[PDB]
């Protein structure tokens, strides 16, 4: 029988959870700059 | 599961991107066109992809 | 009298189960409609072709064939301060507000536009506040590139 505790979820910071936490980053990155560029653009717009 | 939820996620992440970009260059982008004679500033533009 | 006739040919009346609910105009080489006018512009031409939609603004607009600029009336960007004409009177221009006497407007009668002078358009009415013997207009107003509505407080739209 195995000697372990069956826990098969990799780390934090292995190869797959880098490869996901990078895609992860870039597509917030991506919906930040969008959100801070319609926040500024709405901002714009009051202020006008 | 998890794959094709992931990739749900990521599609609908880009969909509301592109379309809240997209609303932004509409409200950046209408009034100029209202006007019954204007010229789209060469700034804005360059800057939105004004249609002409 | 010339803003009369120049307003024949710019005129074009929509009408909703027959009764006319507001007007259009061809000026520059758009159609200015109203948004809030719900109905169905007279001549076909104008009908067929895809109309913008704007509610912040309250404008209709769609390139009118080229057989339409040659009936269109002109445009221009002097708001200097006095006396301008109007289909049912005269609107006086002072701190940037278009007013007219009371009981010169009923409600429908919106998408009229406003003359200067020597026939040159400078507004189209989409509304007005009741203000004493002497009503206010809320109106689509124009400069270089931007078009600016001003609504005065408490206005009805007529
Ligand atoms: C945009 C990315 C995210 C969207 C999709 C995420 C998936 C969720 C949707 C699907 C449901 C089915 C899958 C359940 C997953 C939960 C894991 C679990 O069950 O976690 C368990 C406990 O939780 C945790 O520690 C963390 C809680 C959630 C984990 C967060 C991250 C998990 C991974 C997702 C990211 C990548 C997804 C796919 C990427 C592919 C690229 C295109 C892991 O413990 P265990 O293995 O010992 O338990 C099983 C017991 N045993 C082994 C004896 C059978
Ligand atoms: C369409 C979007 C939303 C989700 C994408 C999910 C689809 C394209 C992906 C998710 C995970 C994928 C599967 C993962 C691994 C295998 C094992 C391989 O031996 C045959 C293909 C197969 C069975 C893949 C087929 C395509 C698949 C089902
Ligand atoms: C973003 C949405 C649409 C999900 C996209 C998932 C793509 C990037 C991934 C998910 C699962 C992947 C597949 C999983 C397994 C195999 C079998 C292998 O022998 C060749 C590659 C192939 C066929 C992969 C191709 C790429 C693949 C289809
Ligand atoms: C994380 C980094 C933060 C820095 C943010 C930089 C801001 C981006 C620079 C240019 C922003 C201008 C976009 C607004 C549109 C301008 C036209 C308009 O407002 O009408
Ligand atoms: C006249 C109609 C104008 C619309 C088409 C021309 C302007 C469109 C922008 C050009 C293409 C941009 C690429 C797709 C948008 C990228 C959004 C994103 O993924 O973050
Ligand atoms: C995730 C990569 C870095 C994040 C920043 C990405 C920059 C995107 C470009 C900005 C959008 C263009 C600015 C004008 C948009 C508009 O108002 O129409
Ligand atoms: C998650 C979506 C928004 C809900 C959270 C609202 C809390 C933040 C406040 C919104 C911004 C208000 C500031 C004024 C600027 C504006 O009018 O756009
Ligand atoms: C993963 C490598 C990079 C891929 C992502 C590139 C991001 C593209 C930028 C999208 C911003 C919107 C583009 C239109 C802006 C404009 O010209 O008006």
């Amino acid at each position: 029988g195995a000697s372990h505790n069956n826990q098969v979820f990799p780390d934090m910071s292995g190869t797959a959870m880098t490869w996901v936490q990078r895609v992860a980053g870039g597509l917030g990155g991506l919906t930040l700059a969008a959100v801070a560029v319609l926040i500024l653009v709405t901002c714009v717009t009051m202020r006008r | 599961a998890a794959v094709s939820a992931a990739g749900l996620a990521v599609v609908l992440s880009l969909l509301a991107s592109c379309y809240m970009f997209a609303t932004a260059r509409r409200k950046c982008l209408t009034p100029y066109a209202l006007t019954p004679g204007a010229v789209v500033p060469v700034t804005l533009g360059v800057l939105c992809c004004a249609p002409r | 009298r010339m803003c009369m006739k120049i307003e024949n040919d710019c005129i074009f009346e929509v009408k909703l189960d027959g009764k006319v609910t507001g007007y259009a105009c061809l000026v520059g080489d758009k159609v200015m409609k109203p948004a809030h006018v719900k109905g169905v512009i007279d001549n076909p031409d104008l009908a067929k072709l895809t109309y913008k939609k704007s509610s912040k603004y309250d404008l209709e607009c769609a390139q009118i064939p080229v057989h339409m600029k040659s009936d269109a009336s002109k445009y221009t960007h002097e708001k200097p301060e006095g006396h301008y004409n109007w289909h049912h009177g005269a609107v006086q221009y002072s701190g940037g507000r278009f007013t007219i006497p009371t009981g010169a407007g009923k409600p429908g009668d919106s998408g009229r536009p406003i003359f200067d002078n020597k026939g040159r358009v400078v507004a189209i009415v989409l509304g007005g506040a009741n203000e004493g013997a002497r009503t206010a207009l809320s109106v689509v107003t124009w400069t270089k590139d931007m078009v600016t509505r001003y609504t005065p407080e408490g206005t009805e739209e007529w």
